[PDB]
């Protein structure tokens, strides 16, 4: 349809932000889960802040794929409740390595 | 037709954010500042939600939709049975807007036999149950598909813009390729212990 | 017998957005213990392989670009991405 172009930005750009307004992990928490980690590595790292944001994107794509697989390993005429054992099931037949 | 004036101010404001934007993205944060409430993360984000709020107001201005051309955007057809109102009806369900889109069978089933009713198409149980299967099966392929490139095409930031995989410092290094090398036996089994640690407290309970 | 497990960090809710992202409208207990774990696991082996590359390339600051090849690393998650 109808699709508005910026002069001063291009859409490629607005794309990127728009999917950042689209996670589901508060960024305070998420940020300071990164630091516990980083803290078991070295006390003197820093991260630049658009590393914490691939990391973001790329944890919560990594989440939810495990639970895309789950759901399209799960058959059932009732709806049934999603245990560790299912998500390692899945896993088994159509996740990773 | 908006006013060209207030479109042009609102851009101008637009590209300001951006550079704003970019500018925190460079920003190296120590280990205090990533236990900060108002770390450069942080107003990142709040400026990216101005902005894509701004960018709304614009489309608004300028009588156009919110559209972005994201791949989430790009419909995903389906005419997997013989039947066009039950292939409808999935069609339907599987390109509902936004991230969230993504049916469990039972909104496949569920979507087969409320057409098949509706229709009166007269099709058995078992009949619907094999059909919302090969469906879902189907779908899931597209829409993981779809999600897929939607990440991969909209990943990163100027940073990492120039990136590719002929670059990889590890493919000049043998030491360094050692390393991840390690690094990903290590990786590997650390994620299968994890799965396997709940798998296994779950069979004690 | 039934108890709440305290936590600092990832909300019930959240988790139960991602599962529902997934397709997934319903999950046991050990789900949110498990994706907080799954996830802290994940960012681990990342982090592991990026920190690799910044000390390779002599630096204190973890880069994007030492996250990214990181990624693409970690399997299916970032495939393709750049080429």
């Amino acid at each position: 349809p109808h699709r508005y172009r910026p002069g001063t930005v291009a859409l490629r750009e607005i794309r990127r932000y728009q999917k950042s307004t689209e996670l589901l992990i508060r960024k305070l928490p998420f940020q300071r889960l990164v630091r516990e980690i980083a803290q078991d590595f070295k006390t003197d790292l820093r991260f630049q802040s658009a590393a914490i944001m691939a990391l973001q994107e790329a944890a919560e794509a990594f989440l939810v794929a495990l639970f895309e697989d789950t759901n399209l390993c799960t058959i059932h005429a009732k709806r049934v409740t999603i245990f560790p054992k299912d998500i390692q099931l899945a896993r088994r037949i159509r996740g990773e390595r | 037709r908006g006013s060209r004036r207030q479109i042009q101010r609102l851009e101008q404001l637009l590209a300001l954010y951006v550079a704003e934007i970019r500018r925190l993205q460079e920003k190296e944060l120590d280990l205090s500042e990533l236990d900060d409430p108002d770390s450069a993360y942080l107003q990142e984000a709040r400026l990216k939600r101005k902005l894509i709020r701004l960018f709304g107001r614009l489309c608004e201005l300028k009588d156009c939709s919110s559209l972005t051309g994201r791949v989430i955007e790009q419909r995903i057809p389906y005419r997997g049975t013989r039947y066009p109102e039950v292939n409808r009806r999935i069609e339907r369900l599987i390109n509902k807007p936004g991230p969230d889109t993504f049916p469990d069978y039972g909104d496949v089933l569920r979507a087969v036999e409320k057409a098949a009713a509706r229709h009166s198409l007269g099709l058995p149980r078992q009949q619907l149950q094999l059909m919302a299967q090969d469906a879902f099966r189907d779908v899931g392929i597209r829409l993981q598909e779809r999600r897929h490139l939607d990440l991969i095409y909209n990943f990163g930031c100027h940073l990492t813009d120039d990136y590719r995989p002929g670059v990889d410092p590890a493919l000049s290094d043998p030491v360094l390729a050692r390393r991840l090398r390690e690094n990903r036996s290590l990786a590997m089994s650390r994620l299968d212990e994890v799965i396997s640690k709940y798998a296994m407290l779950q069979d004690k309970s | 017998k039934v108890l709440r497990d305290n936590i600092q960090g990832i909300t019930k809710p959240a988790i139960r957005r991602l599962a529902r992202r997934g397709g997934v409208k319903r999950i046991s207990g050990l789900i949110y213990e498990e994706t907080r774990g799954v996830l802290k696991v994940f960012l681990e082996n990342v982090i592991r392989d990026a920190v690799t590359y910044t000390e390779h390339a002599k630096r204190k600051t973890v880069t994007a670009m030492d996250v990214v090849y990181a990624l693409k690393r970690q399997g299916r998650t970032l495939y393709g991405f750049g080429g």
